């Protein structure tokens, strides 16, 4: 543990000081930052080459904390390309030198605009006999259960009228489709599916009252748990998901996207009534046939442009996700 | 000496494969040491140790042998060490850490500071808060959005960062302040940072300031001297606790303070010293 | 020598910078305080001259202004040696397993 161990060291320190979610971007920005003492100037070196040698170092580090009980997960958000290149002003790195959001640069000049998978720290023993005690009491654990149930059984919606809130993700899925077809026609389903609706409902819960509610709300959003729209509508963030994704596929059966292996909860379910067999009670997609913002590109864009659920047509596709 | 890195790593999976409780032992030490930011007391350990054995049923491992490989894990994944912590009554009566036999201990990361990533580290975390709280607001439910922190950011909660900072600034006053300071007076000098004084809570962190004294105290940062006097009436004065001199080297002290002034590198002569004159005998050693 | 090192005090107006000097140079971290916001910046007045910059430091007036952000990432990231964790829910993943 010379020097070598050192880079390994920082590199989880990081991304295990991000609250547990951190930005590809930014591990590799910081990867540069300190591997620039360890061999001088550090700079013949390619950007494919910058994130093959991040990826072995995350891999050294999985292996290593997999006997341990935990893991660095890599997984995909629900919005991808520019979408979330954008950030805030894009990447960071006026009357004072603290506004340097396109400056700073490691390099002279260096742009690292490709973006589309986040890094997650998480734990895979579902059980966790040993990890019981935490800042939040058994209270608040069961509102947490409780406004789970509510986020994910909201999802389920049967029809929604013509307001296309302009938010983040719709913006993405229209550029999308035009993308795919600059028709600019009455191609935008009405129909709206949102597993993220705070609408004072949460408010209503019985044990605790509503200054409590929300400052214990406030407290998890501000730990990268639960997410606020511009709307003001609440949903569970990328991390929640990342770290619950046996426990949500195991207590409930929400379906899983193309990817045979992982979970989504954004993006387009088109459902139509053609639902895969019968399941319980709910149609619309419910075992299967959803597909996040760049699965959705990269399968609209390739062959079998048409869905699989029996086939549909393009109009009828675009159910948007929110 | 390449192999060196290999060679440990395969050391210490083979050691953790020997001693599956080792891995739970670390796991709750990790959680437990930051659930509270508190101290983790030696009779703790002792319960936990003899609870873990007795459910797994496996031969109780000796106590040294335990602290040692969990150390040594701890080193060479989250390069955390439990440095020994000196007992509270040896100041109210180089030392190595008795780490084999020390009452308490504190998880502490022991990968050397580097010299100006902290910088980026300091950059990334204080280049949002001109937007976090643009005109005085806040974010949360008061707005229409919360993705202030974007995705992700450095900035982690703004709750902790702001209660690291009060810290910072408190030991700051009280170290240098004859490592004494009365608890009106340490208000008084507070108060010259528009925290309120009569009672209201605190914007960001939403404690009132003596819960958060008291909580600071019951993470050993600071140690209430409860100096019962009739004439001078109930006066409290504050010392640094043993987390802090354990935690707050002299040259991690003398680093911060020299990066708050922005004084060039290359005056740092005379500081050194004139640091260990104003400090006092804050630490025993 | 360690005697004498030991037994000087402080809080007696030392030569570079004594507690009140210390303190406002704390503050002095005004980039938000009212660089970005009003625009107006420092007075430059122009070794006990090297403290006669800190005067003016002590018109905060308010608390939000002032950067408390920089400062909670001076310390826990330069100093404390900080072993900061996320503290993942593990009550919330426990499953009963009946």
């Amino acid at each position: 543990p010379v020097t070598g161990d050192a880079t390994a060291k920082y590199l989880l320190q990081y991304i295990l000081s991000a609250r547990g979610i951190c930005h590809e971007n930014a591990l590799i920005l910081a990867l540069m930052r300190l591997e620039t003492d360890a061999s001088t100037l550090n700079t013949e070196w390619s950007i494919q080459q910058w994130v093959d040698k991040l990826n072995d170092y995350i891999n050294a580090i999985n292996v290593k904390l997999n006997l341990l009980g935990y893991k660095i997960i890599r997984i995909n958000h629900g919005i991808g390309r520019n979408a979330v290149t954008l950030k805030a002003k894009q990447n960071f790195e006026n009357t004072a030198i603290r506004a340097h959001n396109n400056d700073y640069a490691v390099l002279q000049s260096i742009v690292l605009p490709e973006s589309n998978r986040f890094f997650v720290y998480v734990n895979l023993a579902s059980t966790e006999e040993t990890k019981l005690a935490t800042r939040f009491n058994q209270n608040e654990i069961e509102f947490m259960k409780w406004a789970i149930e509510q986020f994910m059984i909201s999802g389920e919606t049967i029809v929604e009228g013509p307001a296309l809130e302009t938010s983040i993700i719709v913006k993405e899925v229209n550029r999308i489709l035009v993308a795919a077809t600059g028709d600019s026609n009455l191609a935008k389903w009405r129909k709206f599916s949102t597993f993220t609706v705070g609408s004072t409902n949460l408010f209503q819960f019985q044990e605790l009252t509503a200054t409590d509610i929300e400052d214990l709300l406030l407290r998890l959003c501000e730990l990268k748990w639960f997410y606020r729209t511009q709307e003001g509508k609440f949903g569970i963030d990328l991390r929640c998901i990342a770290e619950l994704e046996e426990y949500l596929t195991s207590m409930y059966n929400l379906n899983t996207c193309q990817n045979c292996h992982k979970l989504a909860i954004q993006g387009v379910r088109c459902g139509n009534e053609s639902c895969r067999e019968e399941n319980e009670e709910t149609g619309e997609n419910s075992l299967s046939q959803i597909w996040h913002v760049d699965c959705f590109k990269h399968y609209i864009t390739h062959v079998s442009k048409n869905c699989d659920r029996c086939g549909s047509s393009l109009i009828t596709e675009g159910v948007y996700v929110i | 000496d390449s192999d060196v890195d290999l060679t440990e790593d395969l050391a210490v999976a083979k050691i953790v494969k020997e001693n599956p409780v080792a891995r739970k032992m670390v796991r709750y030490i990790l959680s437990r040491g930051e659930s509270q930011n508190s101290i983790i007391t030696r009779n703790k350990l002792q319960s936990v140790i003899h609870e873990a054995a007795r459910e797994e049923n496996i031969a109780k491992p000796s106590f040294s042998k335990m602290f040692m490989d969990i150390n040594a894990i701890l080193y060479n994944v989250y390069g955390f060490e439990l440095q020994g912590l000196p007992s509270k009554n040896n100041m109210n009566a180089m030392p190595e850490p008795l780490g084999h036999r020390a009452q308490k201990f504190i998880l502490l990361n022991n990968v050397p500071h580097s010299k100006n990533f902290d910088d980026f580290k300091i950059l990334q975390s204080a280049h949002t808060y001109e937007e976090l709280i643009v005109t005085g607001e806040y974010i949360g439910d008061d707005i229409a959005s919360g993705t202030s922190n974007t995705l992700e950011s450095k900035l982690s909660t703004d709750r902790d960062l702001v209660y690291k900072g009060v810290l910072s600034v408190i030991l700051c006053i009280v170290f240098f302040s004859k490592n004494n300071i009365l608890h009106q007076e340490l208000i008084k000098f507070l108060e010259t940072f528009g925290i309120p004084s009569d009672g209201s809570k605190i914007a960001i962190l939403n404690i009132t300031i003596e819960d958060l004294i008291k909580s600071l105290e019951k993470r050993e940062y600071i140690v209430r001297l409860e100096e019962k006097s009739d004439t001078d009436g109930e006066v409290i004065s504050y010392r640094i606790g043993r987390r802090t001199q354990a935690e707050l080297g002299l040259e991690s002290l003398e680093k911060l303070v020299q990066e708050i002034m922005g004084l060039e590198k290359e005056q740092t002569k005379s500081l050194h010293d004139d640091i260990i004159k104003s400090i006092g005998d804050s630490y025993s050693i | 020598a360690q005697i004498s090192v030991r037994n000087l005090k402080f809080d007696d107006s030392r030569s570079m910078v004594n507690l009140e000097n210390i303190v406002n140079s704390l503050k002095r971290y005004m980039l938000k305080e009212h660089f970005k916001l009003n625009n107006i910046a420092e007075n430059r007045n122009d070794t006990s001259m090297r403290h006669s910059y800190l005067q003016q430091f002590s018109h905060y007036n308010e608390f939000s202004q002032f950067n408390w952000f920089r400062i909670g990432a001076l310390y826990n990231t330069i100093s404390k040696n900080a072993p900061i964790t996320d503290h993942l829910m593990g009550p919330l993943s426990i499953e009963k397993k009946p």
